[PDB]
RNA sequence: UAAGGUGAUAUGAACCGUUAUAACCGGCGAUUUCCGAAUGGGGAAACCCAGUGUGUUUCGACACACUAUCAUUAACUGAAUCCAUAGGUUAAUGAGGCGAACCGGGGGAACUGAAACAUCUAAGUACCCCGAGGAAAAGAAAUCAACCGAGAUUCCCCCAG
RNA sequence: AGGGUGACAGCCCCGUACACAAAAAUGCACAUGCUGUGAGCUCGAUGAGUAGGGCGGGACACGUGGUAUCCUGUCUGAAUA
RNA sequence: UUUUGUAUAAUGGGUCAGCGACUUAUAUUCUGUAGCAAGGUUAACCGAAUAGGGGAGCCGAAGGGAAACCGAGUCUUAACUGGGCGUUAAGUUGCAGGGUAUAGACCCGAAACCCGGUGAUCUAGCCAUGGGCAGGUUGAAGGUUGGGUAACACUAACUGGAGGACCGAACCGACUAAUGUUGAAAAAUUAGCGGAUGACUUGUGGCUGGGGGUGAAAGGCCAAUCAAACCGGGAGAUAGCU
RNA sequence: GUUUAUUAAAAACACAGCACUGUGCAAACACGAAAGUGGACGUAUACGGUGUGACGCCUGCCCGGUGCCGGAAGGUUAAUU
RNA sequence: UGAGCCUUGAUGUGUAGGAUAGGUGGGAGGCUUUGAAGUGUGGACGCCAGUCUGCAUGGAGCCGACCUUGAAAUACCACCCUUUAAUGUUUGAUGUUCUAACGUUGACCCGUAAUCCGGGUUGCGGACAGUGUCUGGUGGGUAGUUUGACUGGGGCGGUCU
RNA sequence: GCUUGACUGCGAGCGUGACGGCGCGAGCAGGUGCGAAAGCAGGUCAUAGUGAUCCGGUGGUUCUGAAUGGAAGGGCCAUC
């Protein structure tokens, strides 16, 4: 899955970029706590 | 019942065909799982009985869209 | 329409009517107890017991109407928590139940044949369930054809055992 | 045509052929007004968890067979004129 | 009727009257007959509708070969002296018939299988709530008062009233015998017989259901039906058998 | 005590007792496509299954075969790639 | 922790052989001013013969075939071999922590007069468990069936061309 | 001693079977072996030594090869 980040998650990514992350990771953690949004543009 | 709320998938019936081609009735069941989807538009969690294909559809489309068509279909979530 | 009539077994009694509101026939209305989807609660169907309001009042009491559930919407309310949300109350609209076949879909046998039997057949038949209509379904090419062209769907006859 | 009438009736009766008949309600064909309904013209758009695939099954006359095509339970997954 | 063979003491029928068994549909072949004849004939459908139209199509007039293909020939083979199949009638459409095929297919007849329901008013078990058990015996634990003991232990009397205890009516059963065996009764009667305060019995209501229930177990019981209930349907199952 | 209602009441079944065995609780196990329910508002001195069947004296040898338990090295082994 | 990725170190002495060789050497110079001969980590390989690493005190020569060998010396020389450092690099696996999916037949609060259910707070477990598809094993728990004929009746025996 | 007739395509006419099938066979065509030659040779002195069909496998064959060219497949021939 592709996510547009909204924060600096000290694991892997910085703000405002599209990054390939596990679908479950994005669905359960990133999206539900801000941090990221899906890459729909 | 075992019906995927998002996609409408429901159990179908086929045959167990043995090696000797003996056929016995069987049911294929969807891969349903009760999942708690988070909605930004309400700040709330929506629990749906959705198969894995349905969860993929959720990721592809969006939770708001799928609830929009769920309400259009009239099923209460 | 009318000189006869008050259904039949079923005769009698008491009457009605004769030129026109007797009787009969048709259209439209009126009444239409109780049970039954039964719908106020309940129940061993044709029974038992209520609540609310209005109106009758000599306390007794009587009458009328409403009061089911689900879905839809709206209004007003309203938790865990602030806001909301779930829920709650009220109102409007719709549905339920029944019915012979036909029709669409969801499931779906076995006896039988195979000269036994398991692939197969019987047969997607019997049956069960759901839904709709006077018909239903299908239907307007991501189709056939064979480089010639046809031109949505349905049904009948050949093709063709 | 038919039925009845004390036996078998064209002319005894009821009917029939034919000619008519509706105050009221109605179905249907058509018309006129109407209420929310909408044509045509130009430019664009032109259906994505989708086709296809893997695994299982079913329907296609077609029993996996060299098996096309459709539908899918599961896992994936485009191009978009 | 069935048989090698029946008066057979092998089967069937008490008698009469009525009903009762080779049919229908569609294909295919042969025969007869009728029309037309290298032609014959239409099917759906249209139709003032048993006419007429409709020739789509089917059969036939050409066969050989697996096939391309060849063609009164063709195939085999490198090729036939060859050899196989063919070449010198006439078919076709009705009508009637004899067969065949698919249908319940001459009629009656299974035991069984599957599907959907109806049954726990009998019986099996359980659950809830009520009831019954005359009368008479036996005499456990325990207690009391003594003896006893260092205290117990133990011992005697009185008391006590246990027990799937005893004898025996109601109640429940059913061991023997006789009767009966078209019975008084589709399991009873008479004389005895077993339990009879319990793992008892019983009234009322409820629950469990068919490949399932329930079973102190017999394949027992599940409405006089049980090695898989009953009713309806598949169904006119199939029957090389009578 | 129970049993073949309706030809068998027994030496059959049950029984208290004994043993093996499963089960740590959302227990095993059973009914149920599932929810759930019983087990049990119990918890290993409990519950299920199997066999033997009061009591007394006992219950000897065999683990090759079939099961069950334990082991993971090696061989052979599916889907998938 | 196991496949590939600056691997610059990548061995490799049947037979001989100062001389640890599969062969193309760029078939003969490299070389000298990154400094040629106590290398002030030392092993990797060590059959231990020596290929042999920032450490060069020496700041410039050891050295090439040449001699023995079935080639001729990997002298700045491109694919050097059942080993590893490789910049880690993409990845299976295992193990260990986490919490955010999921479980909760833990507690409490709310709908709500309700040991159902749902919502919230929280505790625990936690990517396990559990379910779906595919797949191997077991599977008389259950189901459909098979289990020949002759025959001096059938069985047993014998036979079947 | 030499050899491959334990040949290829047919086959008049028979025999034997319900049939499937089985057997005997001169002669013809091609090409061979032996013999100087006539001639003999398509197995063994004869009668047993075996199984139909389907489904497939292998090699030939361009016979077909669903729009066309191929190919897959199928057919025919040999064979398991
Ligand atoms: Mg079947
Ligand atoms: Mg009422
Ligand atoms: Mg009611
Ligand atoms: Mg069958
Ligand atoms: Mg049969
Ligand atoms: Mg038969
Ligand atoms: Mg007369
Ligand atoms: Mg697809
Ligand atoms: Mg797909
Ligand atoms: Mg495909
Ligand atoms: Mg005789
Ligand atoms: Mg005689
Ligand atoms: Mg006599
Ligand atoms: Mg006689
Ligand atoms: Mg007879
Ligand atoms: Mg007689
Ligand atoms: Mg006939
Ligand atoms: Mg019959
Ligand atoms: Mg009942
Ligand atoms: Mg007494
Ligand atoms: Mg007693
Ligand atoms: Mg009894
Ligand atoms: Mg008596
Ligand atoms: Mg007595
Ligand atoms: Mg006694
Ligand atoms: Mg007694
Ligand atoms: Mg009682
Ligand atoms: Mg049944
Ligand atoms: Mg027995
Ligand atoms: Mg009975
Ligand atoms: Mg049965
Ligand atoms: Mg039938
Ligand atoms: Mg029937
Ligand atoms: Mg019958
Ligand atoms: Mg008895
Ligand atoms: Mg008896
Ligand atoms: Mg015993
Ligand atoms: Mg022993
Ligand atoms: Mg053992
Ligand atoms: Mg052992
Ligand atoms: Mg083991
Ligand atoms: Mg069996
Ligand atoms: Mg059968
Ligand atoms: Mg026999
Ligand atoms: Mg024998
Ligand atoms: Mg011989
Ligand atoms: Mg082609
Ligand atoms: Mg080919």
């Amino acid at each position: 899955m592709q996510v547009i980040l909204l924060d600096k998650v000290a694991n892997l990514g910085s703000l405002g970029d599209q990054v390939n992350v596990k679908a479950g990771y994005a669905r359960n953690f990133l999206v539900p706590q801000g941090k990221a949004v899906p890459a729909t543009k | 019942s075992r019906v995927c709320q998002v996609t409408g998938k429901r159990p179908v019936t086929g045959n167990n065909r043995s090696h000797a081609l003996n056929a016995t009735k069987r049911r294929f069941l969807p891969n349903l799982h009760s999942h708690r989807f988070w909605v930004e538009s309400e700040k709330r969690f929506v629990t749906l009985r959705v198969s894995a294909k349905g969860m993929r559809v959720i990721d592809k489309k969006g939770i708001d869209t799928v609830l929009a068509e769920l309400r259009a279909r009239g099923e209460k979530y």
